[PDB]
């Protein structure tokens, strides 16, 4: 099969000791198929685009606040992840035994992108402060302009 | 080679419970009868042929097992996939490179690149439904779409780097000497380069010192403006190089994907 | 800018490590060596269980 | 088999072929039934007491023919059949309101980018590229409706691809105009050829205290003069970009209008041919 | 449910984005577009009867109304922010309410020889022009402070309404338990 | 009138090969039996009735055949379509007009308008899927969708015109007298807002005068 490879293929005669002899459920012969999915299609067409697009959101921290395009990038990444979730919702059953691995990654990436959008909002809020609106205390200056830049090895 | 693929589909027919020593089957003709064949709007049957096969197992030398296999070699008609799939992907690939000719000061590079990415993501919904879902090999059209996605994402990354470079100032950075030598001196020489690169009164005393303060302030501002202009020029040079590189990548990737199979089909 | 660089150095490794963990669960997911857990027989013609 | 070329403004020719499964023409033959007047009914019969009209498809013609073949001696016994040809015309009203008109309007929105300013807060690219995103959504829609054969291209798909190509070219045009308009003297050298073409040829075609204070004042005057000259050069670049936008708008309008008109006039001239048969349904 | 919660938090945080960033509209409207995508996602799963409305659909429409109101209120804030100081005079009641009373209750503290004759005339003109520039700056800052106060008020209002509505709907869903007995007495 | 539509679905029943002169069918009652009818979550049967008819066909000109036609007049319950389809369209339609309260200096007018258009485009797919490809009529929901679409298109066009007017440079374009007469004088009355000797010393003097004239 184009998507499944057979790993094991046993056969067994199953007899229920508790069932009566005159029951049809006493005996059966079962043939099992252990099959492994070949994930190349899903890899190429879903996972690499989705993972790359999700990782792309980290670029907003290297975007200057003067570009005026950070939150747009982040929310667009969230929209793309939503489209991927729409794509994946049509391919699996709506069962409750477990969250699929792709679903786990999509939820994780969406939570992280939401956090990134919030961080971008906070950073932009800090960037556009002026004397007429906010007061820049000396402790804030000492921390964020002399201490952390030295620790973070910024240019 | 999808959608420029050729298939070889067979129909093996035989008597299920009779062997060749009780019932013998022979072909009526060397080919299937196609005199009453309705035209297909998706496939062209290039060749058709029926072969009889007889198998004798070593255990039973007097009992042949017979079959007749009719095979059809068929060629897909690719116009539907060319129009609906390949051309939009080519348009997105072309649009990918245009960001590197957009100025940074426009404030719209991220808009262009991200919108191309969103269009490609929406186009994924057509791709997945119109592409085979097998894992024996990657479809050629799927290779092209993965190519386009990878290089639009690369364009976004490099555009973020370019925008970061454009906005650098002496208040945050100092130009390394290697950056100057590489981008302002050597590269433009292999490029067009048509681009630059009584008094005791406190009040009169205060006025004189103030006028000097204004003059010094704008001298410093002009120096910082020149440094920022150097950074912006470096960004523009990188943008021009990247425009050339990405347009070249678009053309060469499209050809390197399709031209092999298209030339193979032209020879036949 | 400083807050942005700190967020770059904190958020990105977290996402990288989380993605790596999630997909490494699946990459090394394999069917078991034997068809039936607790039963060592392979159920293959290479090991005929003669009487 | 569906001829897709003028879909959804298309007409089809569907056959209904009847034959005896068992008997050759010598054993069983066919004739058409005759009406109350004795006239041969060589067509699909329509009884007004037992007919319903399809909302999407109108039946214009429905002739019937009795074919005889393999009568030659080399073929053996003769064979016969009866073929009815339903010539049906789609009523495209649904596709016109629900798909074509929205697509045309949203595609035409791209022409508005020429009228937005070529500055930071102009949003030319934001209009044109998002029109290209809407057209991609329309592609997703249309893929669920058009036939999936490759003998020709449906008119709907041809129009969508055409407007997508036009939108892409207009995105490129917007990028070029933004590039030209936002050139600054500190990073771009004035081009006399482009300026002369765009702005001249083309409108025609169609004590130390005193000395140091004086030095500071002179420095301020020269700085103001340099700023004014730089602003002037920026103004020339902006004007050249405006002229380019002005002519490119007319070029894009002509291209869009002509291509759309040709594509849809292809549908206008696709009418059911004037056949010599009586109409299928009496009026 | 989780994407709806995330989009709702982003809708709340639009009210903390400064007007000068020029990004409130993009964030709010793309949040709305994402909610529309999830409406398409839910369209393939919900029952299609009309005797009642699913609670998840009520939650999804409540979130859509919240994001739409975020768009509307962000437009109002931007209108206040970019108000031209000279064409628009600040009404006295607007000043009193939004600059004096409301900021205290919202914990918003606002910080704080003919040649010589011609030279004198030019200097006086320049000083006068800078004076008018300062007055225009003061009026613009008053309008922008009003915009900031209104934005903070809407932030708190959105937090409160979101928390109350989400709590109500989630408690209504959570306490819907199966029957203890197959044949309850009605 | 979809989704507020009423339908009249018929069921014609008759003996195929027996005419009324050999086999006669009579209705058991004037109405279909609805005693065991299961309630529908999508339709309400307003009326139901069975009529007997005697019809002559072209196949059998002399023998009329009998039929009984049972018709049901049913009304759709529109709550599902109101909540799931109409309400988001109302939201986008209301957001359409707000671009004119959004200032030009924000630089976000086209973002809002085009994004509203994108949302309505994404919503057009549902309305496309929900109705037949029938030319007898345009559905009411389709009319509303088309109206909202044209509304957003017109809003975008007029917003582009407003943005063009806002950024009009003084140097390139002089204000026409008709514009100043209508928009600055006539119209603002109906509404209510405000209505709008070393050479170096000589060089320095000329420089100060130059600065003053430049700020002029
Ligand atoms: C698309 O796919 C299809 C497959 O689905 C593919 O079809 C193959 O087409 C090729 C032709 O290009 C076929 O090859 C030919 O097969 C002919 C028939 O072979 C069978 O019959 C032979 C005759 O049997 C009688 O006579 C012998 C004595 O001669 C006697 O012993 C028998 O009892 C009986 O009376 C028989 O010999 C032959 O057995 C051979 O093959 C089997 C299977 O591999 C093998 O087990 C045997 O040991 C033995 O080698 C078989 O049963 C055959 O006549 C024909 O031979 C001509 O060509 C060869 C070229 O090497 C010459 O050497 C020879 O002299 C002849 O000129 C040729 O071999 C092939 O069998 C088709 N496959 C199937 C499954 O249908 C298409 O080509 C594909 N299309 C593409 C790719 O375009
Ligand atoms: C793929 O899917 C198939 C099923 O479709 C899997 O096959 C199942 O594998 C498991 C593990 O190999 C089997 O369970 C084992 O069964 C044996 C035999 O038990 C039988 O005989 C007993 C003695 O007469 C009898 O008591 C058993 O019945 C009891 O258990 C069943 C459980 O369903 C219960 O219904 C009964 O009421 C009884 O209580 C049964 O008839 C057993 O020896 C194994 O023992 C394990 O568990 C005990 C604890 O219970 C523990 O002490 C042992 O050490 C050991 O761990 C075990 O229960 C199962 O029967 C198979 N099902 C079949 C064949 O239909 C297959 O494994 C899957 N492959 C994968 C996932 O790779
Ligand atoms: C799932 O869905 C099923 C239905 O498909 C539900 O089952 C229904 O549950 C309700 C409530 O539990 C039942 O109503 C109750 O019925 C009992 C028993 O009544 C029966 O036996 C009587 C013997 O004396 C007999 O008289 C009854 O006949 C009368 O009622 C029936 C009703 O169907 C009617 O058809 C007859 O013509 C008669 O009129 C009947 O055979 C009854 O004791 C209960 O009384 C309650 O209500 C009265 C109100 O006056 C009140 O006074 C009592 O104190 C008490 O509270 C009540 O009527 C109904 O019969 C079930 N239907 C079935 C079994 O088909 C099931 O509950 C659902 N599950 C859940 C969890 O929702
Ligand atoms: C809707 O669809 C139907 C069915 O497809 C069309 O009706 C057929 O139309 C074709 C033409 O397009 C007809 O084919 C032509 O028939 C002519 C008559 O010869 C036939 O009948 C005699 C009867 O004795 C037979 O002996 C003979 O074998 C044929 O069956 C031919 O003279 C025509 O010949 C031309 O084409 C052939 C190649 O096909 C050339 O070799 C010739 O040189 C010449 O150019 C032709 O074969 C066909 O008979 C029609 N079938 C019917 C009516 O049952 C409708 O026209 C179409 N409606 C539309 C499109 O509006
Ligand atoms: C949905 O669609 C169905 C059809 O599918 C409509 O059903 C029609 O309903 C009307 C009543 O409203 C029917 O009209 C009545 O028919 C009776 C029987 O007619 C047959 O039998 C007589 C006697 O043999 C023949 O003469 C006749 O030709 C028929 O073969 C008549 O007896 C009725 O007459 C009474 O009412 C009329 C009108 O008020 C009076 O003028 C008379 O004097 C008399 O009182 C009447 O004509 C009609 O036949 C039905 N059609 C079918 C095909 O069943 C539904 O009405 C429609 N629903 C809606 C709301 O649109
Ligand atoms: C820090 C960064 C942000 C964090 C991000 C973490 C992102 C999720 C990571 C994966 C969790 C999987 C999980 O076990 O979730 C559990 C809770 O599942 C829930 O209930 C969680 C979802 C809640 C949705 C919002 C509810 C709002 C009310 C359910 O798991 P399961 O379905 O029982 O099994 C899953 C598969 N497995 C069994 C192989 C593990
Ligand atoms: C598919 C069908 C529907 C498609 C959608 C609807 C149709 C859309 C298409 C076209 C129509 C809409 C035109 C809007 C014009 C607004 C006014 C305006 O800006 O005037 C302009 C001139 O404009 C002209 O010279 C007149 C343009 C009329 C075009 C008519 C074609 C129909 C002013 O030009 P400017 O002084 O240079 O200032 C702008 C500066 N800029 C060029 C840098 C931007
Ligand atoms: C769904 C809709 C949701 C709507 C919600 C309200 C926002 C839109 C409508 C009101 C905006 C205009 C307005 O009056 O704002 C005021 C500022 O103060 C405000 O911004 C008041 C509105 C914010 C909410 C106040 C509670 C400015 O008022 P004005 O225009 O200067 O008033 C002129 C008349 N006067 C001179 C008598 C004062
Ligand atoms: C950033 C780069 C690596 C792209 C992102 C790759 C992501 C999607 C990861 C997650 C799981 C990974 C797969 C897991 C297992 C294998 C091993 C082997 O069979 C070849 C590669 C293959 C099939 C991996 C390919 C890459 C993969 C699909
Ligand atoms: C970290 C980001 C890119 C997420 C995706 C990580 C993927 C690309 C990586 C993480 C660990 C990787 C696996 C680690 C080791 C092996 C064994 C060797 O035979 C190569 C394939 C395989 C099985 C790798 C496949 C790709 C893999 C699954
Ligand atoms: C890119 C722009 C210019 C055009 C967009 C519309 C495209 C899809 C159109 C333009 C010309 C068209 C082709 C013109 C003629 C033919 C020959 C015919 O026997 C089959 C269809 C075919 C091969 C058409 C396919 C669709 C086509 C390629
Ligand atoms: C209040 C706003 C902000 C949120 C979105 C509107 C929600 C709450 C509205 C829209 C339509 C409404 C439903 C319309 C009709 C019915 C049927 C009847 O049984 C009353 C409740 C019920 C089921 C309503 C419940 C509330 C509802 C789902
Ligand atoms: C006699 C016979 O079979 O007629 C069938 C057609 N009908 C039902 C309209 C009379």
């Amino acid at each position: 099969n184009g998507e499944w490879e057979i790993v094991h293929r046993p056969a067994r005669v199953n007899v229920d000791p508790r069932a009566p002899l005159d029951s049809p459920s006493r005996q059966d012969i079962t043939f099992y198929l252990i099959i492994r999915r070949k994930p190349l299609f899903y890899i190429i067409n879903i996972l690499v685009p989705c993972v790359l697009i999700s990782f792309m959101v980290n670029l907003v921290f290297y975007l200057p606040a003067d570009s005026g395009e950070k939150t747009s990038v982040a929310i667009s990444v969230l929209l793309a992840q939503s489209v991927f979730l729409l794509l994946i919702s049509k391919r699996l059953p709506a069962t409750s035994m477990a969250i699929p691995l792709i679903g786990k990654f999509l939820l994780f990436g969406m939570v992280l992108v939401t956090m990134v959008v919030v961080i971008c909002v906070i950073v932009l809020n800090i960037h556009f402060r002026t004397p007429s609106t906010h007061v820049l205390s000396e402790g804030v200056k000492k921390l964020f302009l002399e201490t952390l830049p030295e620790l973070l090895h910024m240019s | 080679h999808f959608p420029f693929d050729e298939q070889n589909c067979s129909m093996k027919l035989g008597t299920w419970t009779y062997d060749g020593s009780v019932v013998a089957i022979n072909p009526e003709s060397d080919q299937p009868d196609l005199s009453n064949f309705m035209e297909s709007g998706e496939w062209v049957i290039k060749e058709s042929r029926g072969w009889k096969h007889s198998v004798t197992y070593s255990c039973c030398p007097d009992t042949p097992y017979l079959d007749i296999t009719y095979h059809f070699v068929m060629q897909r008609l690719p116009l539907y996939f060319i129009v609906n799939v390949i051309i939009p992907c080519l348009l997105f690939s072309f649009l990918t490179g245009l960001v590197f000719y957009l100025p940074t000061d426009s404030g719209e590079k991220m808009t262009l690149s991200i919108s191309v990415l969103l269009s490609l993501t929406v186009f994924l919904l057509v791709i997945v439904e119109l592409i085979p879902s097998t894992s024996s090999a990657v479809p050629l059209i799927g290779k092209y779409m993965l190519f386009t996605m990878v290089f639009v994402i690369a364009s976004i990354i490099i555009t973020v780097i370019v925008i970061n470079t454009h906005h650098r100032s002496p208040s945050t950075h100092v130009m390394p000497n290697w950056v100057r030598k590489v981008f302002i001196d050597t590269i433009p020489n292999i490029m067009f380069f048509s681009t630059m690169k009584l008094i005791k009164h406190p009040e009169v005393k205060s006025a004189i010192e103030g006028i000097k303060y204004i003059a010094e302030t704008m001298k410093s501002d002009q120096e910082s403006n020149n440094a920022a202009a150097e950074w912006k020029y470096v960004a523009m040079v990188m943008d021009h190089i990247l425009l050339g590189v990405f347009m070249l990548v678009c053309i060469i990737g499209t050809l390197a994907v399709f031209a092999g199979r298209l030339i193979e089909l032209n020879q036949q | 800018r400083t807050v942005d660089r700190l967020c770059l150095f904190v958020v990105t490794p977290v996402m990288v490590v989380g993605t790596a963990w999630i997909f490494l669960q699946g990459v090394y997911n394999q069917p078991p060596p034997q068809p039936f857990p607790g039963d060592p027989y392979s159920y293959n013609v290479q090991d005929k269980r003669f009487i | 088999a569906v001829e897709v070329t003028y879909f959804p403004f298309d007409w089809q020719n569907c056959s209904l072929i009847f034959r005896s499964q068992t008997y050759n023409a010598e054993e069983v033959e066919f004739t058409f039934a005759v009406d109350n007047d004795g006239k041969t009914i060589n067509k699909i019969d329509i009884d007004t007491e037992a007919y319903t009209e399809n909302g999407e498809w109108a039946i214009d013609f429905c002739p019937g023919v009795i074919r005889r073949h393999h009568g030659g001696a080399t073929d053996g016994p003769g064979e016969t059949d009866v073929i009815y040809s339903l010539i049906i015309r789609r009523k495209p009203l649904f596709y016109v309101i629900n798909i074509i008109v929205p697509c045309v309007l949203i595609s035409g929105l791209v022409l508005l980018a020429y009228f937005l300013p070529a500055q930071a807060g102009g949003q030319k690219c934001t209009v044109s590229i998002n029109v290209l995103l809407a057209q991609t959504v329309f592609l997703f829609l249309i893929a669920q409706k058009i036939p999936e054969t490759s003998l020709s291209v449906p008119l709907l798909g041809r129009f969508l691809i055409f407007v997508m190509v036009v939108a892409t070219l207009i995105v490129m045009n917007c990028v070029i105009v933004l590039n030209v308009s936002q050139r600054t003297p500190t990073t771009h050298a004035m081009s006399p050829r482009l300026r002369h073409v765009l702005l001249e040829l083309l409108p025609r075609l169609l004590a130390p205290e005193v000395r140091c204070c004086v030095d500071a004042v002179n420095f301020v005057a020269e700085s103001t003069r340099d700023q004014e000259a730089t602003g002037e050069e920026v103004s020339d670049w902006v004007r050249m970009g405006n002229a380019l936008d002005n002519i490119c708008f007319w070029a894009a309008l002509v291209l869009f209008s002509v291509g759309s008109s040709l594509i849809f006039l292809g549908a206008y001239f696709n009418r059911v041919p004037d056949l010599p048969y009586a109409p299928c349904i009496q009026p | 449910i989780a994407p709806c919660i995330l989009i709702t938090l982003l809708a709340i945080f639009v009210f903390y984005l400064p007007p000068d960033a020029g990004e409130k509209m993009g964030l709010s409207i793309f949040a709305l577009l994402t909610l529309t995508v999830f409406l398409l996602l839910l369209a393939d799963k919900v029952p299609e009867t009309s005797l009642s409305v699913p609670i998840i659909i009520k939650y999804l429409m409540f979130t859509m109304v919240l994001v739409t109101f975020s768009v509307i209120l962000s437009v109002v804030v931007l209108n206040l922010h970019h108000r031209s100081p000279h064409t628009h005079q600040m009404p006295l009641w607007v000043r009193q309410i939004f600059i004096h009373k409301l900021p205290l209750y919202l914990r918003l503290k606002r910080p704080k020889l003919p040649e010589l004759r011609e030279v004198v005339s030019s200097i006086s003109y320049i000083a006068r022009q800078l004076q008018e520039q300062e007055d225009h700056d003061a009026l613009k800052e008053d309008w922008q402070f009003v915009a900031m106060v209104v934005d903070r008020l809407f932030l708190w209002t959105f937090i409160i309404f979101t928390s109350v509505g989400t709590l109500v709907i989630f408690l209504d869903a959570t306490y819907h338990l199966p029957p203890p007995d197959p044949f309850p007495s009605r």
